[PDB]
């Protein structure tokens, strides 16, 4: 009945948002959805999208005919002109799909370091890491304390005797 | 006592590609390149024009399927196969060129140029430009000689386009089916049909001989063109094989010209067209139509190209 | 006790670019630009023609050079430098344009386009075509008056595409070194050459004239040429000075042309070729030859683009 | 006699992997490779190459002619548009493998980091980094307790009273 | 006892834009988009002609107008708007392309053709090429019959280029105002002109014909030129309406030419240039003029492109 | 009167360097900017200038004329691949600076990174984050102490004792 988080294993559960917490104290077991750690890669990812939709006022008009058939020399030239265009075009957005994507999964992750990073810091000497994403808190935690934590309003001083000592043995 | 960090997941994972993996899968992604196409020409908001069985030279020179649109007004001007220039036989030289010119033009405004005529016939009519009885081109006048094998009077005729418009001019040489029905409507001896500007020069003798027929008829007629600067003028001199214009035209503002084999919609709003529809997408590409025009997005090769709108997709361990 | 993590490295270092650095060393590189070329033209699964003397056009008309080709067959074809169209000096009107068209047939099939006359001669040959002795263009006929300056008959000869493809027509207009000898061919007077079909309509007339000596001739034959549409119907009118053509031709099916000047090898496989030999190579660019065709890898500027396969070179610390 | 791990110098005696351990105990000195680390580098930069191969299928013909040169108008338009689009190419190759190259040498300094920091989670509280991509263990390792770090079996726990004892005094 | 790590930060925070972020704040930028134009031409280091009133093809023909540049020499050519080719009213066929040939021909040698007449006039003088008095243009002979109505008798010019490098040949062909003034100048009867090489022919006959008055003439002269290959020759066989080259010319090495309204400079140094002026710049594009000429940044549509050269700027909580 | 470092927050007064050192201590309060990782970041930035100045050696003449305006159909077709040429240069750019860009931002985050994981592995024991980008250092430390550290000369042995006394109660 153990608990895990990043490192090895996304979680299904989570529902209301993109990166979250995951408790289990004598009350039990909990999940919740962090905001700013969400919203943070929502607003990059939407960010992406809106300059993609950024569309061009350049207007093309028609070059050729397919009623009625230009003349073979200029239109084997309009033609070759046309496929070389759409090579490029082909080219370019191959290559800015896959940057962008390689990219979004990137900062994907970035933020995940980012938010047990910051919660590394708010435990400071009263946990220690379980090596799969958790942290294990050498204190009674109730619920009140886990909220605390995820507010970021977690004072490490109140619990930092009791840790300590059941820390160092 | 334990807090674990994690991020979302699911089961419903949808594969993207990226400078390293093929393949590799994210919670979430949408498409950047367009398929989907409406088979209408969306036109609400557009002043458009259908020509039909009008082709759009035609609406130049006028032949009857064209009368609707001698002097018409669009934003979109739609072309369709069934379209003809030409009622008695022949073609415009750099016919696409003019093409272009029309297809942006917004319209035609005509004005009559002026031109009287003594000595000769200009009731020149054929079979194959039947409105109600035998007809010609609309804007034209068929000159003949006067009873039959008569000699055509030199003549000479010029026009100023007043305007501050450059105009459009037509003329048309007329190729009889032999030199027996060449002197017969224009008389004996070589045909000259001279055309000065102040920056345009060019020349015309007429080619009579069997060819194959075409509306019934063997004779061709194929026309000419030139755009008039204002206050410039043009003059055409002349002494038989010459099809006269009558009015010249002048282009109203601003359009776009597409060729298409679907109906028309004035409810859709549209920007992006192409001969099989409309394409409305806020998509970067396409893979619909390499050819489409007005403001698109850039065609490609790929059908498919999935941007992740979402984090890796990793599995919970069950 | 101590446990360290580290990584690879080497002394044998590379330099590479990057966005920042220029010439940062990385464990190991490969290259992206394709510089090594085979000078010869790989043909191993393609049907291969080298026309060697043999001009492309020449192929459809029929000088000496060009015997074993008048119904050829390729999916690689193949232009050499020593390539001559003509025997009696003279060119193709819009050459290139149906250079292109030769070049994607697939070879050519010819058909009698059966052109019978009388009151004239059709045996018009020279020494420039010889062929054991004197003689001519193979799918063409010299068409002359009957004895010398005798009057050349008015004639008209007809032809109708019965195929389901389209026809390659031509012919050729003769223009003599003076009046004199054009006289002595087909008779006083002007000449006029009239050709017709149902989407075509040209005209010609001779023009003598003194011109320079080519393969010790003062004369020249410019050829004309046009695509018949299937059911349609090409028509001759003329009176002299017309080279008429014996047979039309036929496209056999889709090739790929090319010039070089390189020997041909049907062993190498290839697919991407150039005037100096053939590129085989699953590299994106390529520095050889900007004009090269087929399948290829894309042109560049740079002869080195160094693609880093290995992390950044550090040197143990000695 | 010391040893040091990334952080100014790489191992140019690492020859079977990309990536790996070195330690020293009183059974001397060794270095062996990490497979899960050098083999995902290697996996990616496979697949870079993979894309970079994958052929065109656009087929181009000649459009000019090299033994009889076309009309001058029209050569120059084609020479002005192949220069152009010659240009374009020349800069995509150019901004491709730099791009490429900048990735390829950042993901394997993550790959690195990444080793790094799973060792540090497995070892606990039982070591401490020296600053040169080692870390102290303040306990006995031998060769198989080495070899445990290697393949993820070293349970921290064992050693844990040890180890604290050693790093307190 | 506290260290902390941090970064510098601004109030002066300047916007950029990412792939992600429009208008993230960097502590510093700087533009890659050029719009710093220099009204001039700067042309230190290079050797640079303004043509003035003179038109680029009127180097070779020889108006008024383009007497000091009849054999000029540049590295940088400049047309001018109010340049003319022409001063008896006409134009060249195939203009353009003999233009883009001159503008890189680093100037013109000119050199004798050496041809002689008999039984002819050769001072064929107008009054809109008006020098000290009457005059035509000075390269070219305008060659009449000899009396008035009198007959032009049939002539045949040839001329071989001697030299290393191909020669640019000009001739002209007179339409008059009627066949009444072609008769006059050049008797009665068809005219013919005919020139001949060993990879050109081509024919011309004139067009007499009532035109508007340009210059006070109703009268046309149109220009031809082709360019002959080492050791070819040209012949000529005419017989009226012909204007005559006295002189071919040859081109001297490398130029690059230009269209400008703006004053010449030779202080600046300069290798980008559009009508408007000089683009220096170490910048990789530029939005001033999509057809700017020589070695340039590329053209964008954007007026402002900032690139970071700063980290993101993060203002100090206060 | 309590100092941070980066993590909400820059320094207006840091005006002699990129990144830098903010101490307290019973002298007082001081700032000094650090070398290696300012020069980096410098070098980095203006390697990428030199990269995007590198000029084109191809040369361009004109193929339109606009004085004495072309043929029409030719024209529209010369016209038809400028802009389409046009438009794939105002694409690259766009996404070059925008790019550029993203990477000039990231490379800047990672110096602070590396000079902050550079100064805790030289504290090793004797401090602890305070989760604001600074590090309370359990012992003494005056000004030629900070300035041990700011030129890596700061050995940990030396305060080892005090510093763990500290911690621990
Ligand atoms: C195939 C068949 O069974 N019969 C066709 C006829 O359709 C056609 O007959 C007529 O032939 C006479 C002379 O051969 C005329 O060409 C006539 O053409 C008209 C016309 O009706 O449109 C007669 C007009 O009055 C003429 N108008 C003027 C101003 O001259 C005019 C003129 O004759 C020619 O069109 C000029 O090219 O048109 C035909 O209806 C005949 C076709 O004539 S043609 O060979 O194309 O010249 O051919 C029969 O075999
Ligand atoms: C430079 C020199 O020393 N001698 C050359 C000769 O090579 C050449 O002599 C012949 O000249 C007569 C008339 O001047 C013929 O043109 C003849 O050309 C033939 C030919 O042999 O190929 C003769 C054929 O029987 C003709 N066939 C028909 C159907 O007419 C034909 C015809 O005469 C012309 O080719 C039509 O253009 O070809 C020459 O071999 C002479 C070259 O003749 S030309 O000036 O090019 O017309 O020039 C001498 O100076
Ligand atoms: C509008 C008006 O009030 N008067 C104009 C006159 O400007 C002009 O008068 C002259 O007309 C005669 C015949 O009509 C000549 O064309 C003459 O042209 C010259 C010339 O001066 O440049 C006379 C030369 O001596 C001729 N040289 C040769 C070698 O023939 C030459 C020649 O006649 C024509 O230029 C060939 O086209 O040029 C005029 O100055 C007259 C314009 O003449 S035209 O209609 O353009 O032919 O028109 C009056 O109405
Ligand atoms: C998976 O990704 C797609 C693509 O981003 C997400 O669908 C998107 O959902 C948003 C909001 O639900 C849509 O925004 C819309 O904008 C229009 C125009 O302003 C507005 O009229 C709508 O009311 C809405 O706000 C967006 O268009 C839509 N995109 C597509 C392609 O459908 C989807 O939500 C993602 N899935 C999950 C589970 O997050
Ligand atoms: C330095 O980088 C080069 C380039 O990646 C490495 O050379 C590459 O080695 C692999 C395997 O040794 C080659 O793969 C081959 O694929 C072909 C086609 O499927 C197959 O027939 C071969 O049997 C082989 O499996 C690859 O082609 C080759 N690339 C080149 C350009 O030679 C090289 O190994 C790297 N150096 C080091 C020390 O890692
Ligand atoms: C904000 O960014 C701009 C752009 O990089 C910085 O301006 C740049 O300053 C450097 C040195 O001050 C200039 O380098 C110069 O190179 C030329 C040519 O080699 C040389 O002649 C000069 O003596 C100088 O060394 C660089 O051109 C200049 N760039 C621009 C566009 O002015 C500026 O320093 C940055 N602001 C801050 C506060 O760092
Ligand atoms: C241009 O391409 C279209 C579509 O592939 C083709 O139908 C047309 O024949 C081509 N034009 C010429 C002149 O070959
Ligand atoms: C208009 O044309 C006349 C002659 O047709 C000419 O004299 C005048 O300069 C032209 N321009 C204006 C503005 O009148
Ligand atoms: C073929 O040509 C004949 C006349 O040559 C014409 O009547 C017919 O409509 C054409 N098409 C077919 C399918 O027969
Ligand atoms: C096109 O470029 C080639 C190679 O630089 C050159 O030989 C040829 O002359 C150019 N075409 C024209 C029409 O100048
Ligand atoms: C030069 O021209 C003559 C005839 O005009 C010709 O015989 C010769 O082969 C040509 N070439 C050389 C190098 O003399
Ligand atoms: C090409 O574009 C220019 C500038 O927009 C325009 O003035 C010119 O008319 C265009 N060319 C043609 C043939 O329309």
């Amino acid at each position: 009945g153990a608990i895990a988080g990043f490192i090895e294993n996304g979680w299904e559960g989570l529902i209301d948002g993109w990166y979250g917490f995951r408790h289990q104290n004598a009350q039990g077991e909990g999940t919740a959805a962090d905001y700013k750690s969400t919203q943070s890669a929502i607003d990059q990812i939407t960010g992406k999208l809106n300059r993609l939709i950024e569309k061009t006022n350049q207007q093309f008009e028609l070059i050729d005919n397919e009623f009625n058939e230009v003349e073979k020399q200029i239109g084997n030239v309009i033609n070759w002109t046309r496929d070389s265009i759409t090579e490029v075009w082909s080219y370019n957005a191959e290559l800015l799909v896959a940057m962008e994507n390689q990219h979004t999964i990137d900062l994907a992750d970035s933020e995940m370091d980012k938010l047990y990073e910051r919660v590394k810091r708010q435990l400071r000497e009263n946990a220690e890491e379980d090596g799969t994403g958790c942290f294990e808190i050498f204190h009674k935690c109730d619920d009140d304390c886990m909220a605390s934590i995820r507010n970021n309003t977690y004072d490490h001083s109140k619990y930092r005797e009791e840790a300590m000592q059941n820390r160092i043995q | 006592d334990k807090i674990c960090l994690g991020h979302h997941a699911v089961s419903n994972g949808t594969k993207v590609n990226t400078l390293t993996e093929r393949g590799v899968e994210v919670v979430n992604a949408t498409e950047t390149v367009e398929r989907t196409n409406i088979p209408r020409i969306c036109s609400k908001g557009k002043r458009t024009v259908d020509l039909g069985q009008c082709g759009l030279l035609g609406t130049i020179t006028g032949p009857p399927q064209c009368d609707q649109f001698l002097e018409f007004s669009a934003d979109l001007i739609i072309e369709r196969r069934e379209g003809s220039d030409v009622c008695y036989p022949g073609k415009f030289v750099n016919e696409e060129a003019l093409r272009q010119i029309l297809r942006e033009s917004g319209g035609i405004d005509k004005e009559a140029m002026g031109f009287t005529y003594s000595g000769i016939r200009t009731n020149g009519a054929t079979s194959a430009c039947r409105r109600s009885g035998s007809s010609f081109y609309a804007e034209m006048k068929w000159l003949l000689s006067n009873t039959d094998n008569a000699a055509f009077p030199q003549m000479t005729k010029s026009y100023k386009n007043t305007r501050k418009s450059p105009a459009l001019i037509v003329w048309g040489i007329h190729h009889s089916v032999s030199t027996a029905e060449q002197t017969k409507l224009y008389g004996s001896g070589n045909k000259l049909v001279t055309v000065g500007s102040s920056n345009y020069q060019q020349s015309f003798v007429p080619s009579p001989g069997a060819r194959p027929q075409v509306n019934g008829l063997s004779g061709r007629i194929d026309f000419h063109w030139l755009m008039l600067n204002p206050n410039d003028t043009v003059t055409f001199s002349f002494n038989g094989a010459f099809i006269a214009p009558d009015r010249a035209s002048f282009l109203r503002g601003k359009s776009m010209g597409i060729q298409s084999g679907v109906q028309v919609d004035a409810n859709c709003e549209g920007d992006c067209y192409h001969s099989g529809g409309t394409i409305i997408s806020n998509l970067p590409f396409q893979n619909i139509d390499s050819r489409a025009v007005g403001k698109c997005p850039r065609y490609v090769k790929q059908r498919s190209l999935l941007l992740a709108t979402g984090m890796k997709n990793v599995p919970e361990i069950p």
